[PDB]
RNA sequence: GUAUAAGCAAUUAUACAGCGAAACUGCGAAUGGCUCAUUAAAUCAGUUAUCGUUUAUUUGAUAGUACCUUACUACAUGGAU
RNA sequence: CUAUCAACUUUCGACGGCUGGGUAUUGGCCAGCCGUGGUGACAACGGGUAAGGGUUAGGGCUCGGAGAAGGAGCCUGAGAAACGGCUACUACAUCCAAGGAAGGGCAGGCGCGCAAAUUACCCAAUCCCGACACGGGGAGGUAGUGACAA
């Protein structure tokens, strides 16, 4: 365990040591070899065999809390980690490295994702029921609860018909593609293939609400984020031209705010009726943030920033002031964190999957217990 | 030797300055044996290269490092690959500006020789030896890798490298 | 045809695929606020 | 569409083309010789090498990209009848644009690497010959 | 269930088949690798013959050839151009073989002014096609991948000059 | 909780038998490896401090280190970790094991002495135990005993006197067998090493001569022909 | 571990040995065209009597072939090799007869030390240098330049070296090793090419009958000059 | 290959020497043979090819690779179990 | 064998060619780009289920898919998708001090209350596997019953 920062200490928990790891065939031979010292105390992990030995794609827990889903590259797999256990309850393979997925049930008894050779694969504890293939490729993956389907972006432009682009949605309990929502994505060239060109033409991000009202916001790259309203299965609104793609799409508690943001690295917290900005921050470098989730500190609001750069800052939303600033020593693909408070898992580019510890935006989570005594005997050892 | 090269860099590393503090990570990784050619791919043209603020203080000692691993016997093998590659990979990649304390690490008491003065030939300097034939070799393979590695960029370090090298030539000259 | 391997939207009612999930509503708003809401967007 | 190549054959200098025989007693057409197409799967421009079974027969279907199919057809031994019936058959074959093709003509084939999941002859010989559409007869 | 057999298709006359036999580990085939940029990651996979195939996914630098001077250099690899394949691989960034890729210009420039000694891209040998020359007053060359990442880990190469650098400059313009 | 407590320094161990929970509270919510005074324990341990190795709770499952749980957690060992050995080789199977952190529900408390104080616990500190065995290899021997180059080893072996059997003979002297010793065997086995090489390398410079010539004169012949 | 009349022809088992027949262990020769110690020992030659009794001549330093001692019971020893024994003092030597068996023929040293092997291939190994395969798999560094495909050579035994060689000839007299004319020993009076595979020759007895065999089972023997002594 | 079994059995030059349980190390188990919904030139047979491939074991050959700024040096190599 | 099977394939790409991925390698085997195919009254396709070759007097003799309680995923090795192991889910089931922990075959008898061939002995021959002359082998050979016959 380590400690990053000043005024408001994160605490690496678990995470790789060095940006070029050697390779662990190597490493071994070294360790049953050589002589070492290791810190035997304030070193270990967490939870069992919590790595890939490639890189990692994403994180999730479940709703239940009780199951840590986890996609990653080597023999592309997934493991479902059981975090009352504290270790694997077990780690199936695929076919090619995972882009997305997402739970289905409370539990982890039903899983989906949206995986790099363009398929859709619903995942069961018996096995796999079997997969779909989407028609063009796919950016993420969104559900819509109270009328269960499916529903991924694509990018390039549709075949026949409009030429605008689309999202394919369908539906668990019809079966079947219902129809592609039609946003327009911009032009393209005449002369093409069918899965588009390398310059332009992708819809990006899909969010959508699972307690309010639930606009299926989408964003895509001209700088464009479109509403859809369920029930209704067609256009309410087109708004945000920037410059930047964007990357970031996430709603507050209340569901009325919006948290977006651009491939350049600007953030706007917008309002769903004001068209002009509740909130901007310019931030990091060029290269493009990734994710944006609302957390809160059980009275005040906050909101993440994680960004390819090594970059995650935990911005005020009341305020706009910098609260605090994490550097994950790696590229990071992705972020969550532990619904009741204070852990942020975060899917990297290396070895281990690392996670951070805020003391100061809530407690331990309810099956790591220690790890509060452990931040005490670092408090203790400074 | 790799060893008391490994304990003098964490001595260096005790002396904690902020020219120094961004770069160990990238420092300790060509003692440690392994990575030493990727290391240096690293280090230059990387996204982390050497900022021009602090160049001052980070190149004598990483330039007194590149220069023990150059020497070092030991993980090399034989043949050009080994090592004749691994000299030729520093000096490629080493700045022409920092090749002159390089030579100046290089040549330790034909640093300030003199062979020529205003009269013909200094037969008191050439009537004495200042290095050993073993170690005059290391020294000729090294400036012939400079060399053929700078290139026209010689012209303002010409007035020890033809010393250095009249020097060795006239002692063989006359060692037949 | 150049449409085969998922390329065109073959609508065909899935099997296995046919009885996953139930809907459930998940909506703290009371539908009489929600119409009222998409109206009065940027346009009016 | 990446730019086609004879795959180790430097173009790029500042101070030519390569083709092999494919032996056999055949002789090289002058547009397998310097005919500046260029196609891998040709056993006098690409790397394939013929070897084993030599055929020959009549082109159903030139009209194909570069893969023509031929009618083979022979007199089988029914024993109930005590006779000779006529069976037809259908190969497949890679054609190189270095020869001048015709329908209905007699082509010599050879046996290559499996270059598809039918293709496994390339065109060597082409006889111009007068031959008809699906009618015509003859054991080839 | 990932495989290489011919069972589960159809013949030549257009007939399918049952032709029911378990997939067998002669029939073997494993994962790709989408090898992008960044920092090596390889690992080892042992085949049959218990021979070993090195499977890069992550990868940095490689040696690329300016072999019309007689040259080749490590050289680090900045993002992928464009690729006769996929968009996708355009995209995400992904080093397969025959991708055009642009790399740093250092080393060709080093050894161009340490062997001939004019300089480039700031007596008659030493003479540059000037589309390659104002690759270098950019200072990022546009190379193309020779060698096979995932089933050697290196992605090694020649660089792209004269038909085939202007050609890849127009696809670049498509 | 009884205290299994090692001094490794010396070699001995103890089990101590502890009631009174009172006593036992400050190794409650420590981890394996932590250092803790023994002084709270009782006035015999005055100026003792001790780290905490390991344990075993109430139905005897063992404490691996690493685990951040402080119940039973059910882990997945691998091959070369503590508390699981393997029935074949490549196996991972899934073990229960205790958590790191001291709670009340252990029943043995591995212990470890580091530092001393004044007082010596009657049966732990004052027995000395010696190492089983002695160093095997000659370097060992010669950072053991620190001799020169020039002190010859094979009498300064450890040594051990048994009595075998036949009614009481007399005693009898073992020798650990020095692996690192050069002896002129070994050396004679390098040299024909090396011997092996220039003969071979002799053979291939005739034959390759042999070679020549007779090329030469089949080529000369060839010409004659012509 | 195949049954005795799976076992192949040419190696001859009577209706004694059991069901079953040893297989030839993996080595120099094939595996159907091969005779084993243990058949040569305790099945043609009858010098044992039983598998145990055979172990306890292989094991102890009795039984060279080709010039080198073989431990293994079961190591194929096919055509032309050289069984020196020294407490008995005899080197028999394997041909064939008319029919298509094995046969046997006692010999001394001085036939006994060379060996007559057919040229496999001839190649450029590493090191540049050139290299000869036999029927024995021998591999002969550095040969004479003219010893091409299917001729034979005069292998020395005691160092391996060439001696001699025989060339591939129209005119110089052979033994059949294989096909259904398999042992006949003739003369090659025709070569027919058949460029595209598998090209014949034509060949006579010395008592004029034509056949036609092909040029991998073709083995030179000699043009007159019989260098092994065929029995007479 | 590794023996200081606190294992047996000894003496005429004492690291070890003979036998040698335990254990580390290397090899082994692509089968011996069982059950039952079947396989309709796809298997299978003759007949080719690998210039399109992997091969422990066998047996045969086999490897010219030093110096190259540690010298005011190094020259009976390590740690684990 | 059949036209009470004349259209079939493109309904897991159907035929190419280009580019790569993966494989030990070729290959629509798989992924991107486009072209229009491929088979069939000379019998495709579908349907029925009743699943021989070589040795030549002769008979004889020789050779000849799916599963290890059920799907799903993984590990070793030159060779397995071993089912030998692991993980999760599902389904049985055992011990316990009620906290926990290990496990998934054939053969035999009854199959009415009335019935009928040994729970035999050894690797000794032939053969196989190993650090290896010795150690280990459910092929094989030896014996016992028998008024069904002969």
């Amino acid at each position: 365990k380590l400690t990053n920062p000043g005024p408001v200490p994160v605490y690496t928990v678990a995470g790789p040591s060095t940006a070029r790891p050697l390779p662990d065939w190597l490493l071994r031979r070294r360790k049953r070899s050589a002589k070492y010292d290791p810190e035997n105390l304030n070193n270990f992990e967490l939870i069992q065999e919590f790595e890939f030995e490639e890189a990692s794609n994403c994180v999730r827990v479940s709703e239940d809390g009780n199951w840590i889903m986890s996609t990653g590259t080597y023999k592309p797999q997934f493991h479902v980690h059981n975090t009352r256990e504290l270790s694997l309850s077990f780690s199936r393979h695929t076919n090619s490295e995972n882009v997305t997925f997402l739970l289905l049930s409370q539990d982890y008894s039903k899983s989906v994702h949206l995986q790099c050779d363009r398929t859709l694969e619903f995942h069961t504890p018996m096995g796999c029921h079997y997969s779909i293939r989407i028609p063009r490729f796919g950016r993420d993956l969104a559900y819509l609860r109270q009328s269960c389907e499916v529903l991924v972006p694509a990018v390039g432009l549709s075949s026949d018909g409009s030429g605008y682009g689309e999202v394919f949605r369908l539906d668990l309990e019809r079966g079947q593609f219902l129809r592609p929502w039609q946003v327009d994505v911009g032009e393209d060239e005449p002369g093409s293939g069918l899965q588009g060109s390398i310059h332009a033409g992708a819809v990006n991000v899909a969010a959508v609400a699972e307690n309010t009202h639930g606009l299926c916001a989408f964003g895509t790259s001209i700088g464009t984020v479109e509403f859809y309203d369920p029930r209704s299965k067609s256009r309410v609104a087109v708004l945000g031209n920037q410059d930047g793609e964007i990357t970031a799409l996430d709603y507050s508690r209340d569901g009325l705010s919006l948290a977006l943001g651009t491939s350049t690295g600007q953030i706007r917290i917008f309002d769903l009726r004001n068209p002009r900005p509740l909130l901007k921050k310019d931030q990091g470098m060029g290269l493009p943030i990734k994710n944006l989730i609302h957390l809160t500190t059980p009275t005040e609001e906050r909101k993440l920033l994680s960004a390819d750069k090594r970059i995650i800052k935990i911005w005020d939303e009341q305020s706009g002031d910098l609260w605090t600033s994490v550097e994950p020593l790696v590229d990071l693909n992705f972020v969550t964190h532990v619904p009741d408070s204070g852990m942020i898992l975060t899917a990297n580019e290396g070895k281990q999957m690392h996670c951070f510890f805020i003391p100061n935006l809530g407690l331990a989570p309810r099956w790591c217990h220690f790890l509060d005594n452990l931040v005490h005997e670092m408090e203790s050892e400074k | 030797d790799i060893e008391l090269q490994k304990l003098a860099l964490k001595a260096i590393l005790t002396w904690k300055s902020e020219g120094i503090k961004p770069y160990q990570e990238h420092l300790e990784y060509l003692l440690d044996e392994a990575r030493f050619k990727n290391e240096l791919t690293v280090l230059f043209q990387g996204d982390n290269k050497i900022l021009p603020e602090h160049r001052s203080e980070v190149i004598p000692v990483l330039l007194h490092l590149l220069y023990g691993r150059a020497i070092s016997r030991k993980g090399a093998a034989s043949g050009r690959h080994g090592l004749h590659a691994t000299r030729l990979a520093i000096i490629r990649q080493l700045d022409v500006e920092d090749m002159g304390s390089f030579l100046d690490i290089g040549l330790g008491p034909l640093r300030a020789i003199r062979v020529v003065d205003e009269q013909g030939v200094r037969e008191s300097v050439f009537a004495h030896e200042p290095l050993p034939p073993r170690k005059q070799v290391g020294l000729l393979n090294m400036l012939e890798a400079v060399i053929n590695e700078l290139g026209t960029s010689v012209e303002p370090y010409m007035d020890a490298l033809v010393n250095s090298v009249l020097y060795c030539l006239v002692n063989a000259c006359r060692k037949l | 045809r150049r449409a085969s391997k998922g390329r065109k939207l073959r609508y065909t009612v899935h099997e296995k695929l046919q009885n996953f999930m139930a809907p459930e509503d998940r909506r703290s708003w009371e539908e009489h606020a929600i119409d009222r809401l998409f109206g009065t967007l940027f346009g009016q | 569409r990446a730019f086609l190549k004879q795959p180790h054959i430097f173009l790029n200098s500042k101070v030519r083309r390569w083709y092999k025989d494919v032996g056999l007693g055949f002789k090289t057409p002058k547009t397998a010789i310097e005919g500046h197409y260029i196609d891998k799967k040709c056993p006098f421009t690409g790397m394939v090498s013929i070897r084993g079974r030599i055929l020959t027969g009549r082109v159903v279907s030139t009209k194909m990209h570069r893969t023509i199919i031929i009618r083979r057809e022979y007199l089988h031994y029914i024993p109930k009848y005590n006779r000779y019936e006529k069976r037809h058959k259908n190969l497949a074959a890679h054609v190189s644009p270095a020869f001048r093709v015709e329908e209905g003509d007699m082509v010599v084939v050879g046996q290559c690497r499996p270059l598809s999941k039918t293709v496994r002859f390339n065109v060597l010989r082409v006889l111009p010959r007068t031959g008809k559409s699906v009618k015509k007869f003859q054991k080839f | 269930g990932i495989s290489r057999d011919s069972r589960h298709k159809r013949s030549h006359t257009g007939a399918k088949r049952a032709f029911y036999r378990k997939k067998r580990a002669f029939e073997l085939g494993r994962q790709p690798a989408n090898t992008r940029i960044g920092p090596k990651r390889i690992h080892i996979v042992r085949t049959r013959g218990g021979n070993h195939k090195y499977r890069a996914l992550r990868l940095d630098s490689g040696n690329f050839a300016w072999g019309s001077e007689g040259c080749t250099r490590k050289t680090r690899i900045i993002g992928v151009v464009y690729h006769p394949s996929n968009n996708e691989l355009v995209r995400t960034n992904t080093l397969t073989k025959s991708a055009v890729v642009q790399i740093d210009a250092a080393p060709f420039r080093q050894w161009y002014e340490a062997h001939y000694g004019q300089p480039l891209g700031r007596a008659a040998h030493g003479k540059v096609d000037p589309a390659l020359e104002k690759q270098f007053e950019a200072g990022r060359l546009y190379a193309i991948i020779s060698s096979r990442p995932g089933q050697s880990g290196r992605a090694d190469g020649y660089i792209l000059e004269g038909e085939e650098l202007a050609f890849y400059q127009r696809k670049l313009h498509k | 909780m009884k205290l299994n407590i090692s001094h490794p320094a010396n070699g001995s161990q103890k089990l101590i038998e502890v009631e009174d929970e009172r006593k036992l509270r400050h190794f409650y919510d420590k981890r394996m490896g932590a250092e803790v005074a023994g002084d709270p324990l009782g006035p015999e341990w005055k100026g003792y401090i001790l780290r905490i190795t390991g344990g075993n709770d109430k139905q005897g499952f063992p404490m691996k280190q690493g685990v951040i749980a402080p119940n039973r957690v059910r882990l997945l060992l691998s091959e070369g970790h503590s508390c699981y050995r393997p029935r074949r080789d490549g196996e991972r199977k899934r073990k229960s094991v205790r958590g790191c952190i001291v709670g009340p529900d252990l029943s043995v408390l591995a212990l470890s002495i580091v530092k001393q104080g004044e007082q010596d616990i009657p049966g732990l500190t004052d027995v000395v135990h010696p190492k089983r065995l002695g160093p095997k290899r000659a370097t060992k021997i010669r950072r053991f005993f620190s001799l020169s180059k020039d002190d010859d080893v094979r009498k300064y072996v450890i040594r051990r006197e048994v009595q075998p059997k036949g009614e009481g003979k007399k005693p009898y002297t073992k020798a650990p067998r020095i692996q690192r010793l050069v002896t002129p065997q070994r050396l004679q086995h390098k040299r024909h090493r090396i011997a092996l090489k220039r003969r071979q390398q002799e053979k291939v410079k005739e034959e390759a001569a042999e070679y020549a010539q007779i090329l030469a004169k089949r080529v000369a012949e060839a010409k004659a022909q012509k | 571990h195949q049954k005795r009349l799976s076992a192949p022809s040419h190696w001859l088992l009577d209706k004694l040995s059991g069901a079953y027949a040893p297989r030839p262990s993996t080595g120099p020769h094939k595996l159907r065209d091969c005779m084993p110690l243990i058949v040569f020992v305790r099945n043609r030659l009858k010098y044992a009597l039983n598998y145990r009794e055979t172990k306890a001549i292989m094991m102890q330093r009795l039984v060279k072939v080709d010039g080198k001692v073989r431990t293994d019971i079961t190591y194929p020893a096919g055509f032309m090799d050289v069984i020196t024994i020294e407490k008995t003092g005899e080197n028999f030597r394997l041909i064939y007869d008319t029919k298509g068996r094995f046969t046997v023929h006692r010999i001394t040293d001085e036939e006994a030390k060379y060996k007559l092997g057919k040229v496999k291939r001839v190649q450029l190994g590493r090191g540049g240098v050139p290299f000869l395969v036999t029927h024995d798999a021998r591999t002969i560094r550095y040969p004479d330049p003219l010893i091409k495909v299917n001729d034979t050579v005069k292998i020395d035994l005691e160092t391996g070296k060439i001696t001699d060689f025989i060339k591939f000839d129209t005119g110089a007299l052979a033994m059949i090793t294989g096909g259904r004319n398999m042992g006949r020993v003739g003369v090659i009076t025709h070569r027919e090419r058949h460029d595209g595979g598998f090209g014949i020759v034509h060949l006579k007895d010395a008592l004029d009958n034509t056949f036609a065999t092909r040029e991998s089972n073709v083995f030179v023997i000699g043009s007159e000059k019989p260098w092994i002594s065929l029995p007479k």
